[PDB]
């Protein structure tokens, strides 16, 4: 129950859960999921609970092109998760954090369930 | 790079009769006119290398009986502002053939306008060459 | 900057002084005078003489072709008008109009008329339904009558230079010019105009080496031009690029460019001097009588620069010359096969480089553009600068997201995000250089094959191509070579073992690496990979796909094009000339991919 | 030693049928100076105005058209009216002399429409290319303002820039770069090669040296990497000169505590 | 005299106006930044506003006042359209009342094969017999003629 299970309670906030837990550690590394002042900017930051992790997305839409709606965050896996839902950040407007996420169950006793790469389109 | 907050032109009496704001920031004609009175009076009858005020560039070329005045912020380049400063200077000098006095102004006050407006426009420094210049015009 | 440009010598012929030239475009025919006397007419594509003309043996100062009238019109300085149809060369009708030297026609094509401007001071004005009737005569000389243009673009108002050094412009309201302007200090040779409607200048010519710019609206000489080597005989708009040609009295070409004004380049075909000049208006073709014969250039590209996202924009940029500013079209609706569509409007850029290649990063993205010779990557929809530099030769490393470069010496340097590869690092006789998976570096007319991190010479194919494609996923390859063209298998394993092994074979490259599979003679409008089925265009405009064994040809297309885009979704092509209407076809790929499944055995 | 309220009167009496090229010469001045020292003004004035002044163009005379830009100049930011001046306008244009364009080009720019722009932009590529740079550089002033207003516009022309990019005159040499250098600052990337566009280049009227130094730097400032090898090439340069004042600019700016090369800016300093 | 010459821009009144004036014309626009001109003719020195209408100043082409005295008013004549009715009306009207001090000849314009509906039905709807009025002539004319120009100007030239 971490600094990370501030998170957990943080993301807490929102109700659309499909499950959660308490955050057992988070994400040793904050990763930009778009690259160095994209059209949109991303960094992404991956937290873990006993239950779930929840992959919580902090940006910039960066363009004072676009604003983007519609939004919600793909994700496909190759080492296990239960995947229950992608997130949606309802409007995302320049400069600005905004939040959306996408959230999994982690299974814990098969051999190989939570380490996992997930594959990501922005819609 | 607009250079000219603003230009003065300046009795020995402490006094403008010319002067083009090039840009205002604090309002009034008035604004201004207290800050001859320090500064001008302050300085009167006497110029400098370098002044400044408090970060600002203060520039200007002086007749026994005349001040001329430009301002700049003190945060650049003397030499330039000078050989600016002169270019005026001497511009007119030359054109006029002549050290203006409180005579000159009133011995031709349409040139000063008119001198006023080639150069500088409101701030930049368009036109120069003075003798170029002083030849370009003549009418 | 560069002549990194389309210039060919089109064709050639060596003759004499040949006066007059003038245009069958309805079929690109030329005629030509001569000061022989005799005039010929060519086709010109395969140096083959459509039909030649002794009309006189005096030289023959002028020429038309009348398309419209479906006959050709000529003039001898017998100061007799000879028609021919030019339907066989069946000569029509005679008549002597002028009865001085004839030296230029104008026609109203619009209107059905025949201009003409003539030695004896005058300019008459001939009906040809009238049955060549001198409807009027337009008189305000002081001097022979040297030429006549009509300004087509109002046909109706039409100008006229004279020696006497002046120009008379003139309304139908004046049989007269409407006024007369004291143009030259020598002469005023001659009177062009200004290609496009929009603004309006002449050029006339004189070889006082100084050149005049008028804008009519204005009434101005918007300027005068120096700069000059020799008496410009003649000097010329170029309709395509914006640029002058200049001409002399010793036959120099010099160019200045028309937005430079900069000597571009002087050329000699020192075949002496500009007799006549004729364009395409089309804007790509001219031709030009010299003293030792006539020489006539092709200078144009087939396209503009552009790469589509498969949302479905195509941004291009430019139009054809104009800014670069213009980019988009994600458009917004749907219609059928036959008939066309609408775009967006909304520029994005206005760059300065003048390129000739857009390629898409490999996932559309990131185009590195070239242009005067340098390349301006472009972030795109950031309109960022992705990245600059100079070229000669590129390969994109396929994956997206490396790049190689051939400096404008020949021996190669690679980056990857500016650093330069040298793992890999022949620098062997190219040709050219290509990328995608597998290394190209063609060579010595060979086709040889190079490692992604080492160079290796994986194999060297009989000859040199002149383009690949890949197919996607690279796996069958498709290379084009002229009338010819083949389909390949690579094949890895043996590589993993054999340079395990290491031992090989590489002069030939190792013939322990590549299949060939099959060939198909084939010419190429335009081609494409779908995976790795080539769906292709010929130039003999039929689409096809290179599909089972088959090829069929999904539609034949008006004459032949560019491929605008299968946005597979859709599965529809879209279809793409080069003048911003779009056509669509749409397939549906898994028919296709139905096919190469079974085939393999993929029935279920 | 003169009063305004008269004179605001007895002004248009120029514009009564008066001949006498003079008199209202000096009228002028005094509008002028009550004008230069301070002066309230407004539109009724200013309309009534309007239509005095209007009349009053028959005049050849080239020295009364300098008047008039001067006092329409005044104008700007309290600007009324541009369409009769249109024709005027085109008049300088057409104007013989290069010099009436300036001063019309100058009034118009803090006060105009969008709309008519687009027209006046011919004119404005025909500016751009004149030789006499004179005109050409009252052209530019002019966008500034127009900046101020916008200019966004103004950038689409890039591209005269560039056509423009070629220059032989100092001052003018100077002038072009300051615009650009707005242009690209909004970018550094261009710029980086612009430097290199520089790079192949030395420069005409110098003062174009210095704005390009600050420039220089201020890439290189937040660590626009490399100060070694490109910097110091300018640097070796700047050293060089005999603009003095730019070597010092080098100078000045590399205030470091250890002396990043403390060796040579004691020479650099020795000379100083 | 303040002479004013009517009519909009894209007539071709500026045509006509150069035609006479220097001889030679100008674009069938009337200006947009104006014409102030002077002419002697009969040695007698007359100003000329051009205005090529244009809307906005259209409605301020009242705009100024003094010394006004003579009106060319080119309307142009084969036009079939914007001549008549609440328009044409309303501006003579005003015209008339403003300026009761100022004879108005009105000048009819682009005449060529004339494309109006009946020279004799327009000059009664402009009421040009509501005339117990100061001088004036209805007058005739294309352009390029110039069929009736001289007389205008001359007939003009009367006292």
């Amino acid at each position: 129950a971490t600094r990370q299970e501030i998170f957990q309670e943080q993301l807490a906030a929102v109700p659309e859960f499909q499950g959660l837990g308490p955050l057992f550690k988070s994400s040793p590394e904050p990763v930009a999921l778009t690259e160095s002042e994209t059209e949109y900017v991303i960094r992404c930051t991956k937290h873990t609970f006993s239950d779930h992790l929840v992959f919580q997305f902090d940006c910039t839409n960066t363009l004072n092109d676009q604003t983007l709606e519609n939004v919600t965050v793909q994700m496909e896996p190759t080492e296990a998760y239960e995947v229950l839902s992608y997130v949606p950040a309802r409007s995302l407007p320049y400069n600005q954090p905004g939040t959306c996420y996408t959230l999994v169950a982690l299974p814990t006793e098969d051999p190989t369930a939570v380490a996992c790469t997930f594959s990501c389109v922005m819609k | 790079l607009y250079t000219v907050k603003a230009i003065l032109i300046l009795d020995n009496d402490g006094d403008r009769l010319f002067a083009k704001y090039y840009d205002d920031t604090y309002p009034s004609v008035k604004e201004q006119k207290a800050f001859e009175k320090n500064i001008f009076n302050k300085t009167h009858r006497t110029d400098s290398e370098i002044a400044l005020l408090e970060g600002l560039t203060v520039v200007y070329k002086s007749s026994i009986d005349l001040y001329f005045y430009v301002i700049g912020s003190s945060y650049e380049n003397e030499l330039m502002l000078m050989a600016v400063l002169n270019c005026l200077f001497d511009s007119l000098s030359q054109m006029l053939r002549k050290n203006v006095e409180k005579r000159a102004l009133l011995e031709n006050m349409e040139g000063l306008f008119l001198a006023v407006d080639e150069i500088v426009d409101g701030g930049v420094i368009l036109e120069s060459d003075p003798q170029q210049v002083v030849h370009r015009v003549a009418l | 900057m560069p002549l990194r440009l389309d210039i060919k010598r089109k064709l050639t012929a060596r003759s004499d002084r040949v006066k007059s030239v003038d245009l069958h475009p309805t079929e690109p025919w030329m005629l030509a005078s001569l000061y022989n006397g005799s005039v010929c007419v060519w086709n010109h594509e395969t140096q083959t003489l459509v039909k030649t003309f002794e009309v006189c043996d005096l030289p023959v100062r002028a020429a038309k072709f009348v398309a419209r009238k479906n006959w050709v019109v000529t003039g001898a300085d017998d100061m007799q008008i000879r028609v021919f149809n030019y339907n066989t060369l069946e000569r029509v009708h005679m008549f002597e109009a002028h009865s001085d030297y004839i030296r230029c026609i104008a026609v109203h094509p619009t209107q059905p008329f025949i201009l003409t401007s003539s030695d004896d001071m005058l300019i008459k004005l001939w009906d040809w339904d009238k049955k060549w009737s001198c409807s009027q005569v337009f008189e305000g000389h002081t001097h022979y009558v040297m030429q006549i243009v009509i300004n087509p673009k109002d046909n109706n108002q039409f100008a006229s230079a004279s020696l006497d050094r002046t120009i008379k412009v003139w309304q139908l309201g004046s049989s007269s010019p409407n006024f007369t302007l004291e143009g030259h200090e020598k002469g005023v040779n001659c009177i062009d105009y200004y290609s496009g409607g929009d603004k309006p200048y002449l050029i006339s010519g004189a070889d006082d080496r100084l050149v005049k710019i008028w804008d009519y609206q204005n009434k101005t000489c918007v300027q005068t031009l120096e700069g000059h080597a020799q008496n410009v005989s003649c000097a010329s708009f170029h309709p395509e690029l914006p640029i002058i040609i200049t001409g002399s009295e010793d036959g120099t070409v010099r160019i200045w460019h028309s937005s430079t004004y900069r000597l571009e380049s002087t050329l000699n075909y020192g075949m002496e001097r500009v007799w006549c000049v004729a364009s395409l208006r089309g804007s790509n073709n001219v031709a030009l009588g010299y003293d030792e014969g006539s020489i006539i250039v092709k200078l144009g590209r087939e396209e503009p620069a552009m790469s589509m996202d498969a949302n479905g924009k195509i941004i291009w940029a430019k139009h054809s010359e104009v800014q670069q500013a213009n980019l988009k079209a994600m458009g917004d609706t749907e219609i059928k096969d036959g008939e066309r569509l609408p775009l967006a409007v909304k520029d994005m850029g206005s760059c300065e480089i003048y390129p000739q290649t857009i390629q898409h990063n490999p996932n559309g993205r990131f185009v590195v553009v070239c242009g005067d010779g340098e390349y301006i990557i472009y972030t795109a929809m950031a309109l960022r600068n992705k990245s600059f530099g100079s070229a000669q030769e590129f390969a994109w490393a396929h994956d997206s997201s490396e790049y190689a470069i051939r400096e404008s010496n020949s021996i190669v340097k690679i980056f990857k995000n500016f650093k330069e590869k040298k793992s890999f690092k022949p620098d062997f006789g190219a040709e050219s250089i290509y990328g995608g998976f597998l290394l190209g570096v063609r060579s010595v007319n060979g086709l040889a094959f190079y490692d992604w991190e080492n160079t290796e010479l994986i194999r060297r194919i009989e000859i040199q191509p002149k383009h690949i494609f890949w197919s996607d996923s690279g796996e069958l390859v498709c290379i084009a070579t002229e009338e010819s063209f083949f389909i390949l298998k690579y094949l890895s394993e043996k590589v993993l073992a054999a340079q395990e092994t290491h031992e090989g074979v590489t002069e030939d490259g190792i013939e322990d690496a590549f299949e060939v599979l099959g060939e198909i003679q084939e010419i190429v409008k335009t081609g494409l990979w779908v995976g790795d089925c080539f769906i292709y265009t010929s130039s003999v405009n039929r689409l096809n796909y290179y599909v089972g064994g088959e090829i069929v040809t999904i539609a034949h297309l008006d004459r032949t094009m560019y491929l605008l885009g299968y946005i597979p979704k859709d599965n529809r092509l879209y279809l793409g000339d080069k003048e911003l209407n779009i056509v669509s076809y749409s397939l549906l790929v898994s028919v296709l991919e139905y096919q190469t499944a079974v085939m393999r055995r993929d029935f279920s | 030693h003169l009063e305004k309220s008269a004179v605001l009167q007895e002004a248009r009496v120029f514009n009564e049928t008066p001949i006498n090229p003079r008199k209202c010469a000096h009228i002028l001045t005094k509008i002028l100076y009550l004008i230069n020292q301070g002066e309230h003004l407004g539109t009724t004035e200013a309309t009534e105005a309007f239509f005095a002044m209007t009349k009053l163009f028959q005049s050849n005379d080239p020295t009364l058209r300098r008047m008039c830009y001067l006092t329409i100049k005044e104008m700007s930011c309290i600007a009324e009216d541009v369409i009769i001046v249109t024709s005027s306008l085109t008049k300088d244009m057409t104007g013989k002399e290069d010099n009436y364009r300036g001063p019309a080009v100058r009034a118009l720019c803090q006060i105009t429409d969008s709309t008519m722009l687009q027209a006046v932009e011919r004119y404005m590529k025909q500016a751009i290319v004149d030789k006499v740079p004179s005109v050409s550089s009252s052209a530019l002033v002019s966008s500034l303002h127009l900046l101020k207003c916008s200019f966004d516009v103004v950038k689409r022309w890039v591209n005269e820039a560039q056509e423009a990019a070629s220059s032989d005159n100092i001052m003018v040499q100077y002038h072009a770069l300051g615009l650009l250098y707005h242009v690209r600052k909004n970018d550094r990337l261009a710029v980086s090669k612009m430097i290199s566009k520089f790079t192949r280049h030395g420069l005409k009227s110098p003062f174009a040296y210095c704005m390009m130094i600050r420039v220089a730097s201020k890439q290189l400032e937040e660590e626009d990497g490399s100060r070694d090898s490109p910097l110091f090439d300018f640097i070796e340069s700047c050293l060089r000169n005999k603009h003095e004042m730019v070597v010092y600019e080098a100078a000045s700016a590399i205030v470091n505590l250890p002396g990043c090369s403390a060796k040579e800016l004691a020479p650099a300093v020795s000379v100083l | 005299m303040r002479i004013l010459m009517v009519g909009l821009d894209g007539a071709g009144k500026t045509t006509v106006l150069y035609k006479l004036k220097l001889g030679e014309v100008i674009t069938t626009i009337p200006t947009i930044g104006f014409n102030v001109e002077t002419v002697q003719y009969k040695n007698i020195s007359f100003t000329v506003w051009d205005v090529g209408g244009q809307d906005r100043i259209r409605s301020l082409w009242r705009h100024y006042y003094r010394n006004t005295e003579g009106v060319i008013f080119v309307v142009d004549s084969n036009d079939r359209s914007r001549i008549g009715e609440a328009r044409e009306v309303m501006q003579r009207m005003l015209n008339e009342d403003e300026l009761r001090n100022a004879a108005w000849l009105v000048f009819a314009n682009k005449q060529d094969l004339p494309e109006a509906m009946s020279a004799a039905e327009i000059t009664e709807k402009l009421g040009l017999h509501s005339i117990r009025n100061r001088p004036w002539f209805i007058q005739a004319t294309c352009a390029t003629s110039g069929e009736g120009l001289y007389e205008g100007l001359e007939w003009l030239s009367n006292s």
